[PDB]
């Protein structure tokens, strides 16, 4: 009854899992939250090509939104961290063209 | 082996970190940025031209100052997208599934 | 106030003179054998500083201490910027330029074409012709 | 209708978030299990910390009734500390959740006489620990700014590298703390300070000629300095 | 043009012992003062076209910390107005309240 | 954007959708339907804004503290929503 | 509010001190009056391939047009000159089949 | 061709234009329309000639006289064609 917001939260879940895995050295429990990271979801999975050809004020939204909730810069070389940034970025993507974000505390 | 690191040394570890199966960009650590200052900034200065709040509001846009994106979004994209249905068909890559995909694009980005 | 060419012009001016310049490019560089490459096509996300400078600037003169070549250097800078946008939809969409935008072309082909024997201008017709002689 | 049903993939696939959340639910997936955190390390109140000071090893005094057990900094710790990231070697010198020394004022009048004594600022009471990466932020923006006030300053990066300590050790919740590990930055900003203004106005002096013995031995160098 | 260098340090020093780096309009002011710096050896015709690009933001920010100041000042008055005024209601209603206690 | 400005906007949405009918209703009806979303939405934000900061706070400490232990950090939240929900829009 | 105008009177301003800088020998003055005219003009550039196939009427009246402003025959050789004079010309066509000339004393 | 010719052609305009509306008036209304604008032009030749064969004068002989010194060739120029606009259009 509130999928989209449970999948973002499980989401931002598993991605401080994986954060935690990898500091403590857990390859079992990083590749666990990796796999546990909603990768069937069709809305997503839709807007992800969306998002990979969006430009201007939507991509800029997005990138804010993405630089707030996960502001370090991933390694270039590590795919499933590349692969789990562009899911988030797509799931913010879907969520903006669904209703668009305010991100300015000055609104009325 | 993982020694503690001393107060002093934190300085040092937040942009030399050690080495993790998960690690960041350590070039581009002194890159990352979000100002909180941006849209508070933008108002004062709308506001001295001289707009009312509604005109601010309407004229506000999100930061460009912000940390820059990752170049394999742009380059790896094929890839990428390919791993991705591999991995929403195949319930996120479960007993290896998506490693054809993986390996590839490892290869692409590191070159032994 | 005047700058000699040849300050020591009875010995300067004899032997190495100064020459007639050359405007049409540098000539002490390599020739490129490449176009430029097409830049990204722009929008309005730029005009940033340019608008909000120039309602600013605007608001000063309109207060009075600002003045009016602020506001046309202001103003030309803004229009500049939307040239660029609507320069860009010109090139995009009309079908004369979709040619002119992939032109390539080498300097052994443009030694080796023979156009130049056809650029000698014409001769006016005669006088005659206004009374129809 | 149940609330949260896909919100706890965490406890469907059993992930855990942390090795504490691994012990509790006996999942299991963590190789090297969990040395808990003790309590003394995961809250407690500020204390005084020099030998100069009679209440060494005591918790600070506030006009407001505080629990006086304080936090205790890993003084012994264990030789392998897998987790040598910010985020755990934070724990041996402050809690991540902030001191347990904050008030609940019954009026504002108490809040004001308080922060006009100088003895409260929320900042400091009512604060969290900051993450790396809010550290690496702060500290770009200061050096972006700094940058733009003055590219051609010498003292730039110690400014920026006492921002950095400072920040790093916590300011906003140990301001005496991270002074008494940043001065020395302050301090070196402060000589280059001058060094700049003597370049700038020409200043020099008249040197001595050199003393018989410069040179401790003759066979040794006189290795030459500016 | 020795006198103008120094007006422009004076300026500088002067504004940067004012204005700090959580200040805002630091960095424009510090801009425009930089512009003159570069632009000494000229007129004021010349220097205009130039500083105008610190100026404008210099101004923007001054007149945003003018109207700052101006509405703090106008609500802090309307706020300490109305709580006076409860104040005084309050105590009227003590008063109305102790000429109806009854006891000894 | 106050719980009775809500409430009126969800009767004008209510009321225009019975006007208009169950066929025409999303081409007709979208101003007052984005008015009615953004008021819910500030009731919601206004009334469950420190759940999500102290999830926000739990996400950036990695679920370390002691409040984050457990999933009370997530159901106070989603109960929050709930009860705005079925406040406002019934 | 006025660009046509505006933008004409520049034109003729740089090509006046086009001339004077190539008589008085001044390659950087020259060329920062070729680059300061007004390429980026939309109008121009669409009624440029519309002027360079246009005939008849509207050519010859563009040309005594050009000729009146500008009688000196430009060196075949040199693409500035050649470049600037289609520029010139291609506004006076923009300006004629926006509003035709009307060039003869007589009228009413 | 004459100021009060040219007001008169611009009333006829303005009056047709309302008849006809903001949807259909570059259609209907063109005649007019080009008349009121050859009026007015006469009355700009007439008015503004002397600053525009100034001009003229000034780009032949390459801004080198006096009265070409500055920029009052062309303001004096740009101020008279606003002036008459602003005396006939509005």
């Amino acid at each position: 009854s509130s999928p989209h917001m449970d999948r973002l939260l499980g989401d931002l879940k598993l991605l401080a899992a994986y954060d935690s895995a990898a500091g403590w050295q857990e390859p079992k429990a990083m590749e666990s939250a990796f796999q546990s990271l909603s990768w069937d979801d069709a809305d997503v999975l839709k807007a992800l090509p969306q998002y990979l050809n969006c430009r201007g004020e939507q991509k800029r939204r997005v990138d804010f939104a993405y630089a707030a909730l996960c502001p370090r810069p991933v390694d270039e070389k590590d795919p499933k961290q590349t692969l789990m940034s562009l899911w988030m970025k797509a799931r913010l993507f879907s969520y903006d063209q669904k209703h668009p974000f305010v991100l300015s505390p000055f609104a009325a | 082996a993982a020694s503690t690191i001393p107060i002093s040394q934190w300085p040092s570890l937040l942009y030399a970190p050690p080495s993790s199966p998960a690690n960041p960009a350590v070039e581009a650590l002194p890159e990352m940025q979000f100002d909180d200052l941006h849209y508070p900034r933008q108002m004062l200065l709308c506001r001295g031209a001289g707009y009312s709040l509604e005109q601010c509001n309407r004229m506000a846009q999100p930061d460009a100052r912000v940390t820059p994106e990752n170049p394999a979004e742009k380059l790896l994209k094929e890839e990428a997208v390919a791993a991705i249905a591999c991995l929403s068909q195949r319930e996120g890559g479960k007993d290896e599934q998506c490693r054809y995909y993986i390996e590839r694009m490892y290869k692409l980005a590191n070159k032994e | 106030v005047r700058n000699q060419r040849y300050p020591a012009s009875p010995v300067q001016e004899i032997f190495l003179p100064e020459p007639v310049p050359f405007v049409q490019f540098d000539q002490t560089a390599p020739s490129p054998n490449s176009p430029p490459a097409p830049l990204p096509s722009p929008s309005l996300s730029q005009c940033e500083e340019q608008k909000d400078r120039y309602r600013d600037i605007s608001s000063m003169f309109h207060r009075g201490v600002a003045g009016a070549e602020q506001v046309r250097e202001a103003y030309n800078s803004m229009a500049k910027c939307f040239r660029r946008v609507s320069v860009a939809e010109v090139l995009e969409s009309d079908p004369a330029f979709r040619q002119a935008r992939n032109f390539t072309m080498d300097l052994k082909q443009a030694e080796d074409d023979q156009r130049y024997k056809q650029l000698q201008y014409g001769r006016v017709p005669s006088i005659l012709t206004k009374y129809h002689l | 209708s149940i609330l949260g049903a896909e919100a706890f993939p965490e406890l469907l696939s059993k992930v855990p978030l942390n090795p504490q959340m691994d012990e509790d639910k006996h999942f299991n997936k963590y190789k090297w299990g969990n040395e808990p955190i003790p309590v003394n390390r995961r809250t407690g109140s500020r204390m005084n910390s020099s030998i100069y000071d009679n209440r060494n090893h005591e918790a600070v005094r506030h006009p407001w009734s505080t629990d006086a057990r304080t936090f205790h900094p890993n003084d012994n710790p264990e030789a392998d500390r897998i987790n040598t990231q910010y985020s755990n070697m934070v724990s041996d010198s402050f809690p991540e959740g902030g001191f347990s020394d904050a008030p609940r004022f019954s009026s504002n009048w108490e809040r004001l006489l308080a922060y006009h004594h100088g003895l409260y600022s929320p900042e400091k009471f009512n604060s969290t620990t900051k993450t790396a990466d809010e550290i690496r932020l702060a500290v770009n923006d200061f050096a972006a700014k700094v940058h733009a006030d003055d590219p051609k300053n010498a003292c730039k990066y110690l400014m920026i590298e006492e921002f950095k300590c400072l920040q790093s050790a916590q300011a906003r919740i140990d301001p005496q703390g991270a002074a008494t590990k940043c001065v020395k930055w302050f301090n070196e900003w402060r000589q280059c300070a001058w060094d700049q203004e003597k370049m700038v106005k020409g200043y020099n002096y008249i040197e001595d000629r050199r003393a018989r013995k410069h040179k401790p031995y003759i066979g040794a160098p006189d290795l030459q300095y500016s | 043009v020795d006198a103008r260098e120094m007006k422009v340090d004076m300026y500088e020093k002067l504004f940067k012992q004012a204005a700090d780096l959580e200040n805002p309009c630091r960095m424009p002011g510090v801009a425009y003062l930089r512009c003159l710096r570069d632009t000494l050896t000229e007129t004021q015709s010349a220097r205009r076209s130039s500083c105008l690009n610190a100026f404008s933001s210099f101004d923007a920010c001054r007149t945003g910390l003018l109207k700052q100041q101006s509405a703090a000042v106008e609500n802090s008055l309307v706020r300490q107005n109305m709580a006076d005024v409860r104040a005084k209601a309050l105590f009227e209603r003590r008063a109305v309240l102790l000429d109806l206690v009854e006891g000894k | 954007m106050s719980v009775f400005e809500a409430r009126s906007s969800f009767l004008d949405l209510e009321q225009c959708a019975r006007a208009a009918g169950p066929q025409r209703w999303e081409a007709e009806c979208q101003g007052v339907r984005q008015r009615a979303l953004q008021a819910a939405a500030d009731v919601m934000s206004r009334e469950c804004g420190a759940y999500g900061d102290s999830f926000f706070q739990c996400y950036r400490h990695g679920f370390r503290l002691e409040a984050c232990q457990g999933e009370k950090a997530t159901m106070q939240l989603l109960r929050c929503q709930r009860m705005v929900a079925d406040r406002l829009v019934p």
